[PDB]
RNA sequence: UAAUUGCGAUAACGAACGAGACCUUAACCUACUAAAUAGUGGUGCUAGCAUUUGCUGGUUAUCCACUUCUUAGAGGGACUAUCGGUUUCAAGCCGAUGGAAGUUUGAGGCAAUAACAGGUCUGUGAUGCCCUUAGACGUUCUGGGCCGCACGCGCGCUACACUGACGGAGCCAGCGAGUCUAACCUUGGCCGAGAGGUCUUGGUAAUCUUGUGAAACUCCGUCGUGCUGGGGAUAGAGCAUUGUAAUUAUUGCUCUUCAACGAGGAAUUCCUAGUAAGCGCAAGUCAUCAGCUUGCGUUGAUUACGUCCCUGCCCUUUGUACACACC
């Protein structure tokens, strides 16, 4: 057996299951490396867990993610949460907390939702209006 | 049938599309002393059209007069090569 | 054999009771089986205007029937098998057994 | 700096932007100190972001919007006037092009230009309405530092939107010349002209 | 508003009146014992009652309280 | 044929049945009994059988061209 | 163009019929420990710093 | 990429099919000012007449022009699949035509006075100046003239 | 080091394969090129027009390599768009079926894609071979 | 206090309904039970590139292991917890910390007493009375009309453009529906520019349609401030589908014609976060027809966190010549 963990990152409806094991350290997004997410502005949003901790920590571990659901923006935030969660959970299972403790305050001081999925969920649409809160229009004369 | 306004017209600018030899060499000396070159730069200046402002912009690349920093479509940003 | 028992009730308490009796029947009949596989609950929504006529504020109303489905795969001779069909019947519980 | 190769080929530019200095796409968040007082810790610098897109939540509390970076606040005001509601990826791309144009012209830091634009065009006095009765009357009041920043972002983005409407100039360059003129002070930007006429009304209605 | 209703307050008052040599200033052990010492139909009500008893233990430990 | 059978059972707690009491109120009114007298007997019978509260409402034309409603009840009933 | 910086030290309350104007008392950084009362259009917090075109003002409720 | 200087043979607005064809803009949209030629027909006519679409119509020599208007007036000879045509199976001869500059409103009037003189519903609807395609006329088309 | 179609960017790969098939020029010409709109929602034909049977063939070649099997029905869903139905609001409409069918029939002729069980078409060894070579060509042109 | 919510005071004590409590739903669970009708990893067979270990795949009777992601059943969790202030210092309130979640956690369902001479006899084989009952106001057939247009209004949809239009590429959801004495949702192959037609297939359904490859979106290109390639009303010719039947065009398609509209006057509506707004999709009615509604997802702002000025609501005091009650 090989040292392997698995995590998931979440968004509105996008889930990204990341398989983190030991190896040379390729990172793949559903078939393809990190440089080909292609919003090309949220591409640098996905580099953010990697660029915060240095690329030396990723030299021993390879991560493969499978992202479904949501849209293009929401899938990006599912990846960047799954990368940080998978990196932490590997350092839970196999190496010391001294990496972990400096990993988590590096994440949480910068951006909180790197490790935790945000609680904002859609509100149901209500009758008498097009949206959750709005109404149609009132007429009197 | 009420306008509820006056709807004043415009000045009817007459930007020419095709260039000529007098307009050809005009962009050669005058592209230097522009600190920033784009399609909108070459239209608010001398009155060539937007399409030739793209074609003559790509023309300046194969020889090299002005330098790139970004090559996004719909916004081409171009500075002077010193 | 590879028969399946599918339960499609709308009351969850009797359906879990019937499912529990079936899986505890095969347990004392020492049979290696597929567990109670739980399908997603079907929510049948019907939205209607509350008003009989068309007067008043446009107030709507969504009635809803929740159907819960569960199936267990079992592998036993027919003399055993016909007796699960004989037992474990509850009100509002639809019990079906198919072969292969 | 140390070049590290890896199974997926990491470019050097994203490597240099990672370890050397935490940047924008190419811009730095240092030496961007705001010279104008009373607006410190209400314009957000020293908190770096790589891109203006962040899924933060600042509408939960009252003064939480002050902690949002001023680049992201500019992109949020850029997506306005109806059909541009949402579409934040266009707002970031417009801002990225705008900061490039603020680099080739007026070669100082584009982050330093926008924070000078915010501070110069922020109205320090304005007028409210008293109970008019027969006729409404204006009364001059002072402006909070939060509202000074909020008015500055709104005035800059409105003037750029009106300038780019129905003309050949794009939204990126019209916003750039609005931010350049507001940082200088010229009474030709729409932001400055609205500020002085608001303070003139406040002066005559004390 | 987090004002507690009289059903929570009186259920807390009856437990304080009756089981002082018992549940303490920790909410977790109070919830784990007020569930069996009182038949409460709702988990939301049980946490509300156990919460207010703990608030009453804190009040009791600093002087007497009325009622 | 043979797939249908019907069983008849005596209903437990005859006083604790709204549908049995509604028909008891229904046939008493068309027999000729007073509306107040028929309701008060039904409301008395429901709590005598071991209920917590009862309420009978009669609506329609009673002794007048104009229609109204009277509500006979005792005990307590929840609504929400 | 003389301007004067003042620091909000205690928020007094809302004023104006529609409630949009806040009564505050402010402490001047220069010429320390002499304080006046002003009116603020926007959201004003403790330790906010105000700049005033003129400091010769008392605040009366609108 | 490359920019030619200018030709002495460039001309402003020109004459085809007794229409005032606007020069100064691109050829595909230049032929669209001719009534009977839209965006699809002008794009296809220029494709079969092997002119480059990038060139402005104000600069074009002779022998391409009457070649272009020949394909216009004789479409089916130059491999037009007859579902591009405006007026196919006409009303009289069953053939496939493509009406043009002074023909489009000509065939418009003669269909109408035929429809008026046959006393069909569409004729008297056009005679009265009302909507004919079944549109509601209670609340629309009020400022009709 | 191992080259796949996933290893290179999508946009420059399709451009490379369309240019390669332009440089070769051997697929098919259906006959009704430069007359068709490629969907019911389009209103005027593709602006390129010296091709686009080769951009479309390149796009479906990568797309077949992506998935297991597609038919003409899945391609019309993919290449459809919002149709401006005049005054009425926009709606998704399907793409034109004859182009995608004749692309696949042309794609079958060379041997770049083959028929499959469970319906549809599927990449094979010779098919993905030509895909993988230019995929290797696609990332050495940066050098 | 959101709350006749509570502290308390007290000629009142003990009560009841409403509020709350309750129920449903969205969040967390790497803790339980499992799951070829959901998946994941490994092992077989096999395709390719590099070949040096590897990468990307395919594979139903190839097995093995597991439930993190996915579905449920049973549960746990949050009670404003801890800390710091403020209040007769009681109910509480404010800030920070931890937490998935600390605006009664979010959104609903239920919802008192008394009423309106509100709406509905055109939902009912629910109805009292009045009318009509064989040239019937019964029912049924045929053809029309409900759409008719000198105009006035209400809810809406497209827009007046470069934060754009168009063409290529890129490429992602969720709610949900579907055939029996019927003929449904349709995959795949073939023909046709298109709409659509034909030969089949799967599915009574977490299995098949369907990963509903949705649209706004991203990236390359063309145009270029011109009522212009903006916008697509009004017309003309033809090709198909539904239906016995489409003529006052049902709808879809192809070509042509290319009107107002240059941001909207007096006025007026909705809205405090995944909300407004932009964008589509499913269902409802349905043989055909969404510019409507009920919901769902995608992208996702600005600006207060207040007040009683306007329009109204609740409680107390007060004056009243008001009682179908300030109309
Ligand atoms: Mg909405
Ligand atoms: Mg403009
Ligand atoms: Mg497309
Ligand atoms: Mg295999
Ligand atoms: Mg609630
Ligand atoms: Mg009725
Ligand atoms: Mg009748
Ligand atoms: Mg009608
Ligand atoms: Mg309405
Ligand atoms: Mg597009
Ligand atoms: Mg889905
Ligand atoms: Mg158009
Ligand atoms: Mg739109
Ligand atoms: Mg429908
Ligand atoms: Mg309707
Ligand atoms: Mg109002
Ligand atoms: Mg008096
Ligand atoms: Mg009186
Ligand atoms: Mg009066």
């Amino acid at each position: 057996a090989v040292p392997s963990v698995q995590t998931f990152g979440k968004k509105k409806s996008a889930t990204a299951v990341a398989h983190v094991k030991a190896g040379k350290g390729l990172i793949k997004v559903n078939g393809s490396p990190i440089t080909l997410v292609e919003p090309e502005i949220l591409r640098f949003k996905v580099y953010e867990p990697l660029l915060l901790v240095g690329l030396d920590k990723f030299s021993n571990i390879d991560i493969r993610v499978r992202v479904t659901g949501g849209g293009h923006v929401s899938q990006v935030y599912a990846i960047r949460q799954a990368i940080a969660k998978g990196l932490v959970a590997y350092h839970q299972k196999y190496v010391d907390e001294q990496s972990k403790n400096e990993l988590k305050k590096a994440f949480t001081s910068y951006d909180r939702t790197l490790l935790i999925a945000d609680s904002r969920r859609p509100e149901p649409k209500k009758f008498g209006g097009k949206g959750a809160r709005s109404r149609f229009q009132k007429s009197y004369r | 049938k009420k306008k509820w306004s006056k709807k004043s017209m415009k000045d009817r600018a007459q930007h020419a599309v095709i260039l000529d030899q007098e307009k050809y060499d005009r962009i050669l000396k005058e592209v230097p002393t522009y600190r920033y070159v784009s399609v909108s730069v070459l239209v608010d200046r001398l009155k060539i059209g937007g399409s030739l402002a793209r074609i003559a912009l790509r023309h300046l690349e194969k020889e090299g007069i002005i330098k790139p920093i970004s090559k996004h479509s719909k916004q081409a940003i171009y500075t002077r090569a010193t | 054999i590879k028969i399946r028992i599918t339960l499609t009730s709308t009351k969850v308490k009797q359906l879990e009771n019937v499912s529990s009796n079936i899986v505890k029947n095969a347990e004392q009949h020492n049979l290696v089986k597929k567990g109670p596989v739980r399908l997603p609950t079907k929510v049948l929504k019907i939205s209607t205007r509350k008003t009989p006529n068309g007067e008043g504020s446009k107030t709507w109303e969504t009635y809803e029937m929740r159907i819960h489905k569960r199936y267990i795969d079992l592998e036993a001779p027919v003399q055993i098998v016909k007796r699960i069909t004989q037992i474990t019947i509850e009100p509002g519980v639809d019990v079906e057994v198919v072969v292969a | 700096f140390t070049p590290v190769v890896l199974a997926t080929p990491i470019p050097e530019e994203v490597q240099q932007a990672q370890t050397e200095i935490k940047l924008f796409n190419k811009w730095s968040f240092e030496e961007v100190e705001v010279k104008d007082a009373s607006l410190v810790d209400y314009v957000q610098v020293r908190q770096p972001i790589f891109v203006a897109h962040t899924a933060g939540r600042y509408a939960n509390k009252r003064f939480r919007k002050a902690q949002c970076p001023i680049i992201e606040r500019l992109t949020n005001s850029l997506m306005m006037n109806g059909r541009n509601n949402g579409k934040k990826l266009k707002a970031v791309r417009i801002i990225k092009h705008t900061l490039d144009i603020i680099n080739v012209l007026t070669d100082q830091n584009p982050i330093q230009v926008v924070v000078d634009a915010i501070t110069n065009t922020g109205p320090r006095e304005d007028t409210t309405r008293v109970g008019g009765g027969g006729a409404a009357r204006r009364q001059a009041v002072d402006v909070s530092p939060l509202r000074r920043v909020n008015q500055a972002i709104a005035l800059l983005t409105i003037g750029a939107r009106e300038a780019a409407f129905r003309n050949i100039k794009t939204i990126a360059e019209t916003l750039a010349e609005e931010l350049i003129n507001a940082a200088k002070g010229s009474s030709t930007s729409y932001a400055i002209k609205k500020k002085d006429e608001l303070e003139r009304v406040a002066k005559s209605n004390r | 508003g987090r004002v507690r209703t009289k059903t929570v307050k009186r259920a807390s008052k009856a437990l304080i009146e009756r089981y002082y040599p018992k549940l303490t200033l920790d909410f977790q052990t109070n919830k784990r014992l007020c569930d069996e010492i009182a038949t409460i139909q709702s988990k939301r009500l049980r946490n509300k009652i156990a919460g207010y008893t703990t608030h009453l233990m804190k009040r009791i430990q600093k002087g007497p309280v009325r009622g | 044929p043979g797939t249908i059978v019907l069983y008849a059972e005596r209903v437990q707690d005859r006083g604790l049945s709204a549908v049995a009491q509604a028909e008891s109120m229904k046939f008493k009114l068309l027999n000729g009994l007073a509306i107040r007298r028929a309701a008060y007997g039904v409301v008395r019978y429901v709590m005598e059988s071991g209920a917590k509260g009862c309420e009978v409402v009669v609506s329609g034309k009673l002794r007048a061209a104009r229609a109204k409603a009277m509500k006979f009840a005792d005990g307590f009933l929840i609504h929400s | 163009t003389p301007v004067t910086l003042a620091k909000v030290i205690k928020v007094l309350g809302r004023t104006g019929s529609r409630g949009g104007v806040t009564q505050v008392r402010v402490e001047f950084l220069e010429d320390t420990s002499r304080t006046i009362v002003r009116n603020v259009k926007g959201p004003v917090r403790e330790n906010d710093i105000l700049v005033l075109m003129e400091s010769e003002r008392e605040a009366r409720r609108l | 990429s490359l920019v030619v200087q200018e030709q002495g043979s460039f001309q402003h607005i020109l004459r085809l099919l007794n229409t005032n064809v606007d020069g100064n803009i691109k050829i595909v949209y230049a032929l669209t000012t001719i009534k009977g030629v839209g965006r699809r027909y002008s794009n296809l006519v220029c494709k079969k007449a092997d002119v480059d679409l990038h060139k402005r119509a104000g600069e074009l020599t002779q022998e391409e022009l009457e070649r272009i208007v020949q394909i216009m007036q004789n479409p089916t000879h130059y491999k037009i699949p007859a579902w591009f045509l405006n007026r196919q199976n006409d009303i009289t001869d069953g053939k496939d035509y493509h009406t043009l500059a002074n023909n489009v409103e000509s065939k418009l009037r003669d269909d109408l006075e035929r429809l008026k003189k046959i006393r069909a519903h569409r004729g008297i609807r056009h005679f009265w100046g009302l909507r004919v395609r079944g549109q509601h006329t209670k609340t629309t088309g009020r400022r009709r003239a | 080091p191992g080259v796949s179609v996933r290893d290179v960017a999508a946009q420059d790969f399709i451009n490379a394969y369309a240019s390669f098939l332009q440089r070769q020029g051997k697929l098919e010409v259906p006959g009704y090129v430069d007359i068709v709109k490629t969907s019911s929602g389009n209103e005027m034909p593709p602006q390129d027009a010296e091709g686009w049977f080769y951009k479309r063939a390149a796009s479906v070649a990568r797309h077949i390599y992506m998935r297991k099997q597609v038919g003409v029905g899945k391609l019309n869903k993919l290449y459809g768009g919002a149709k401006s139905r005049g005054v009425r609001p926009y709606k998704h409409i399907d793409a034109s079926g004859s182009i995608n069918r004749k692309v696949l029939q042309a794609l079958e002729k060379i041997g770049i894609v083959e028929i499959s069980p469970k319906g549809g078409r599927r990449i094979s060894e010779n098919g993905q071979r030509d895909l993988d070579r230019i995929a290797a060509q696609t990332l050495e042109e940066d050098e």
